[PDB]
RNA sequence: GAAAGCGGCUCUCUGGCCUGUAACUGACACUGAGGCUCGAAAGCGUGGGGAGCAAACAGGAUUAGAUACCCUGGUAGUCCACGCCGUAAACGAUGAGUGCUAGAUGUAGGGAGCUAUAAGUUCUCUGUAUCGCAGCUAACGCAAUAAGCACUCCGCCUGGG
């Protein structure tokens, strides 16, 4: 529409320090289930506290490094030239597609618990390899196709 | 005749030499107009109101 | 196609000229590509055919377009209206294939009259300006008052 | 600022083609003529130089073809 | 075991096309050992002109220059396109020493006709 | 240049105007059916020349389909001497002759002054615009190179298919 019409915020955490903990919270977060969020979210903190028992900032920060891609993708046209001119959006909205990332691999895996494929993810995020860089390479391969700026 | 080099040119300004000249050349519109071959009688719509609106 | 809806809404239905109906949409499956969905429905009635009303609704897969259209005939309501899809096709060509349709201003004195040295003393007092913008008539050529500090009659002056 | 045809500054007539560059700065940088409308020319005048112009343009004594 | 050569002056002949764009560099009359195109490089499509596509066809012979050995350039640019200046500046910028980028576009007089009307 | 049209360059013989001019004829004027000539564009005849372009046709997209637009080509044909058709939006869908006259206005090339220690202006003629007095029409518009006001030569036109 015409505006920039207002955002909204929550507020980030005093528990384990990361408004990305209650972002997370507004992905993982269905039926308005805040109290159950954030008992997977303290929950994978609490993965964190098995596994390396560390900050939550060191698997959840490099898991943001793999979930953040720089480049994405927009429609420009001609008449129907599709050129895909890229752009490199700003991290509260690539952190936002990165929790879209972990809400989906870590949603969509049929595993045992919330937390156990999550654990799987959170895990696999504190393995920081596989699917989320490659969930980013998969446009990052595509920026020398969106090469074209407004040329023709 | 031609020397193709302004007075101790670099690389960005001979490229301000070869668009600001080259771009008072002519060397492109009757090129790009010269595309296709037209009718003589469309070669009056060339010789018509286009130069008369440049300078008119 | 895929599904139809024949539906005759004051007289009963006969599938003589409703194939005629399943022709010329047999045609439209001549311009088809998906032919999602389609409805009859017409309405004659009594005073030996003042109207002629048919209806055939388009929801394709990705346009939908109906069609309750008049003759006096309801036969020559579907002739006509059916061609009348026909040409609505021949319409919808190019609105389905062709998805490509292919400081100080550098300026002169703003006045135009000249005006003479003595009226610059009322030019300055004509727009504002403590000078005079104004082509002398009086002295040949251009000349302009000032506001000297002191509080006199001033003159920019080259004179 | 007037420059205009270079008529009056080479008062009258001569030559207009045993010249090099005196009547020949006509040319443009790239071995074409001046403008009628850069110079801004009186038409038939600049037809009375231009009718021997383009003899002295290709007589072999001046690049009728160039650049720059 | 093959023969090679060590020049320096070398002679940059790059036509831009209004499709595409060689991209070549070429002994003292001459002829080109390093040398390239746009459409060398497999950029077939809407790509063809694109002129950072463009700037790597006028780096990789440029680069394929010093089997030869050359830095100083003798650049000779020929037809426009849409896809010549990010060349232009790329050559300009390729690991050489850009002093003349030569213009030599033919141009004919009221001469053949074109193809017809589009 | 009546138009059709006419633009590398140089020669050959070649009309046609205008500016001045009464030197001179002394109305030789205007036209114009008929008849005659010229004349787009193709094509047709004979003989060449055959780059590039392109009818015809082929191949590839195109879509339901493509005998079309695009691309790849590619024949006739385009060019040269040499004969013909006589039909073009022939146009400006505005016949020819001459007379009249608000002006703002273009530009040629003369005639004259002109502005003088080199500058730069005014009148006059044919040209070709643009606005607009009057006049003007159904309106649109025309208007000094009148769609205004006159007369002589011609021509057309009679509701549509």
């Amino acid at each position: 529409r015409k505006n920039r019409a207002p955002k909204r915020e929550v507020l980030a955490d005093p528990m384990y320090n990361s408004i990305v903990v209650t972002r997370l919270i507004n992905r993982v977060m269905l039926d308005g289930k805040r109290g159950v969020a954030a008992q997977i979210v303290y929950g994978a903190f609490k993965q964190i506290e098995e596994a390396t028992g560390n900050n939550p900032l060191e698997v959840f920060e490099t898991a943001m490094e793999n979930i953040m891609p720089v480049l994405e993708v927009r429609a420009r046209r001609v008449g129907g030239s599709n050129y895909q001119v890229p752009v490199e959006v700003r991290p509260e909205r690539r952190t936002t597609l990165g929790l879209r990332w972990l809400v989906t691999i870590a949603r969509n895996r049929g595993e045992h618990t919330m937390q156990d494929r999550l654990a799987k993810e959170i895990l696999d995020a504190a393995n920081n390899t596989g699917a989320a860089v490659k969930k980013r390479e998969d446009t990052h391969k595509m920026a020398e196709a969106n090469r074209a700026f407004a040329h023709f | 005749s031609k020397t193709l080099v302004r007075k101790n040119e670099s690389l960005d300004d001979a490229l301000r030499r070869f668009k600001r000249s080259v771009t008072k050349a002519g060397t492109l519109q009757e090129l790009r107009k010269r595309e296709h071959y037209e009718k003589p009688s469309v070669k009056r719509k060339r010789k018509s109101e286009a130069a008369r609106k440049r300078k008119k | 196609m895929i599904k139809f809806n024949i539906r005759g809404e004051n007289v009963e239905v006969t599938d003589a000229i409703r194939a005629y109906v399943e022709d010329k949409i047999g045609k439209l499956d001549k311009y088809f590509n998906d032919g999602h969905e389609v409805t009859a429905y017409v309405n004659l009635k009594v005073y030996t055919e003042k109207r002629a009303k048919v209806e055939v609704t388009l929801p394709a897969k990705n346009v939908t377009l109906r069609a309750e259209d008049t003759s006096q005939d309801m036969y020559s309501s579907i002739d006509f209206v059916e061609e009348k899809l026909e040409r609505q096709i021949r319409k919808y060509k190019t609105r389905m294939n062709r998805k490509p349709r292919n400081d100080i201003v550098r300026t002169k004195h703003v006045a135009l009259k000249p005006m003479d040295a003595e009226e610059a003393v009322l030019q300055m007092d004509m727009l504002g300006h403590d000078f005079y913008v104004f082509t002398d008539a009086d002295s040949n050529g251009t000349h302009v008052v000032y506001r000297r500090t002191d509080g006199r009659y001033g003159l920019i002056e080259t004179e | 600022r007037k420059k205009v045809d270079f008529i009056a500054a080479n008062k009258i007539e001569v030559v207009d083609y045993k010249d090099t560059e005196l009547l020949k700065r006509f040319i443009s940088e790239r071995g074409k003529i001046l403008p009628r409308r850069v110079t801004g020319t009186s038409a038939k005048n600049q037809r009375k130089v231009v009718n021997a112009i383009k003899r002295a343009r290709v007589m072999a004594l001046l690049p009728f073809v160039a650049e720059d | 075991r093959r023969v090679k050569k060590n020049i320096e002056s070398g002679i940059v002949h790059i036509q831009s096309t209004f499709n595409n764009t060689i991209v070549m560099i070429t002994d003292v009359h001459g002829n080109a050992l390093a040398w390239s195109s746009a459409g060398a490089l497999g950029f077939k499509g809407s790509k063809k002109s694109t002129p950072f596509a463009a700037q790597m066809a006028s780096e990789a012979a440029a680069k394929a220059a010093q089997e030869q050995g050359l830095k100083t350039v003798s650049v000779t640019v020929k037809g426009p396109g849409s896809g010549r200046e990010s060349a232009i500046r790329a050559l300009a910028a390729a690991g050489l020493n850009v002093t003349s980028i030569s213009d030599v576009t033919p141009v004919p007089h009221n001469g053949a006709r074109p193809p017809k009307r589009r």
